[PDB]
């Protein structure tokens, strides 16, 4: 399948962990 | 107005406040700060005359008038799930029944060239959080009334049922769960994003074109941030060079069933395609399969659980001591077979309990001198470690029954950490009238557990057939 799509994936809230 | 000013300044001095035992009671001190102002703020600053199922007619024609499918469903308000779509005509599994083009999306490259452009290049969370650069955008069009997504927007929902929507009450049937930390992270997130951006957006000279300076409220940033975040998706770019994150009108009405992803994107035609993951039948209700996730991340991030998730885990830390006479040889083995010497595995609701790479970890952890050697040194050491995940090749019977009673001790040990027992739980589920939001918090307590004594379970057999095989002196695998 081209480019699957999971629908809601979880992405990473913490600004503080992040930057 | 000066008084909202003082209240998130404060805010964000606690939400920035690190990690504090406390944990509970940090949550619900930033509670008590965020329903302060919240009941000060006039809810949604945003909001529409109709109600939601008025605005769905201009979806489908603006969907419709910009080259997505239209025909052969229509949207239904179900008890279960809440709207969703419902086939009008039969539809075979594996049709390409829906099709949505780039047009229509809401992604970061269109936030980047909306009215949100100028404080996107300056602010660094913005630039670095495509998922906060959505939900802003996401606020931005909705208080534009001449947006192009004006029809999307208005069939949104207004409310979600992710945990920051929760009552403390409810919250409080998770304590003593791993997935109540996750819910302390999304509701001190979530404050300090807000008192941030309110901040930023109140003083910053790009921000003083945006409709957020005349009226931002906590209501908002929940409302967006939710939305975001059981709604996302991860796209190419138009060149296929990068993915993006993106908001896909139409088709992210539809619920979530048991099954496989079959919706893909297409860059040749650049579009979203969803072929049917199972008969259809008119009148019956359209789903697709969201993806693999554990039921704490369909209640935290989705906004519910998901009853028969054949893909629910729970999160386990282990790792190498430093104080361990062979830390240094477990720690090469685990080198050599790429896994680090400490992270946070999964224990699996479905047979068997644990993945090859935990399994691989488990049996360096328990393995003896001579047996690391044999993954050291040699011809064959590549070989070894190339089948230290299979559980058809153990390092040695020995090695078996040790990691399987290391299991069965360390998830029974976990089962007792928590308040109350999977019977209490039953019971409570049982007997008691409780809310949506409630039932979603025991069953996601209960549900933790009920990995954990499946994981005992497996593990009392398989160290029981590898004690057999060690006393019938049986051959290993070659
Ligand atoms: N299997 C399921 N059971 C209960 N709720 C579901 C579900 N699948 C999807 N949902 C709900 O749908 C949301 C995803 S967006 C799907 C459309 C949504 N029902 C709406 O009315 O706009 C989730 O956050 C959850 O509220």
């Amino acid at each position: 399948l081209k480019y699957p799509i999971e629908h809601g994936i979880v992405t990473n809230w913490d600004d503080m962990e992040k930057i | 107005p000066k008084e909202i000013l003082n209240l998130t300044s404060e805010l964000l001095q606690k939400c920035s406040s690190p990690a504090p035992g406390k944990e509970w009671e940090e949550y619900v001190q930033i509670r008590t700060l965020v329903e302060k102002i919240r009941k000060k703020q006039k809810g949604l600053s945003v909001t529409f005359d109709g109600k939601r199922e008025d605005y769905f007619p201009d979806l489908m024609k603006w969907a419709s008038e910009n080259g997505a499918s239209v025909e052969g469903f229509e949207m239904v308000n179900f008890k279960e799930e809440g709207f969703g779509l419902r086939a009008t005509r039969d539809i075979k599994a594996e049709e390409l029944f829906l099709w949505v083009p780039r047009k229509l999306l809401m992604t970061v490259e269109s936030a980047k060239n909306s009215v949100l452009g100028p404080l996107y290049s300056q602010d660094r969370i913005l630039q670095a959080m495509g998922n906060i650069a959505l939900a802003f955008h996401l606020l931005c069009e909705r208080a534009s009334p001449n947006s192009f997504w004006q029809p999307y927007i208005q069939t949104l929902p207004s409310e979600y049922d992710t945990p920051l929507y929760f009552e403390e009450d409810e919250v409080r049937y998770l304590q003593s769960t791993q997935a109540i930390h996750d819910v302390f992270s999304q509701y001190k997130n979530t404050a300090r994003q807000y008192a941030y951006f309110y901040k930023v957006i109140q003083t910053h000279p790009h921000a003083n074109k945006l409709p957020l300076k005349d009226s931002f409220t906590y209501e908002d940033y929940r409302w967006a941030v939710s939305s975001v975040m059981t709604r996302q998706n991860q796209i190419p770019t138009e060149d296929g060079s990068r993915v993006t994150l993106a908001l896909i009108p139409l088709w992210d009405m539809c619920n979530h069933t048991n099954g496989l992803i079959t919706t893909g994107y297409n860059l040749e035609d650049d579009r979203c395609e969803c072929v049917a993951l199972q008969d259809f039948r008119a009148g019956e209700q359209i789903y697709i399969f969201y993806g693999t996730r554990s039921n704490a991340e369909f209640v935290i991030h989705s906004g519910f659980f998901f009853d028969n998730n054949s893909h629910d885990r729970v999160k386990i830390k282990l790792g190498v001591s430093k104080s361990d006479r062979l830390y240094a040889m477990k720690a090469e083995v685990l080198a050599r077979a790429g896994i680090p010497t400490s992270s946070v595995f999964a224990l699996h609701f479905t047979e068997p309990p644990i993945s090859a790479q935990l399994l691989a970890f488990l049996r360096v952890f328990c393995m003896t001198e001579e047996e690391l050697k044999e993954h050291l040194l040699g011809d064959s050491a590549i070989d070894r470690i190339f089948t230290l995940g299979n559980s058809e090749f153990p390092v040695s019977w020995d090695n078996e029954v040790k990691l399987w009673t290391f299991l069965e001790d360390r998830a029974s040990l976990l089962l007792k950490t928590y308040k109350t027992t999977i019977e209490e739980d039953k019971s409570v589920l049982k007997n008691h009238d409780l809310s949506v939001r409630a039932k979603m918090a025991i069953k996601l307590r209960l549900g933790e557990k009920e990995i954990l004594e499946k994981a005992v379970k497996s593990a009392a057999v398989n160290r029981e057939y590898y004690r057999q095989q060690m006393e019938e002196k049986a051959p290993l695998p070659k």
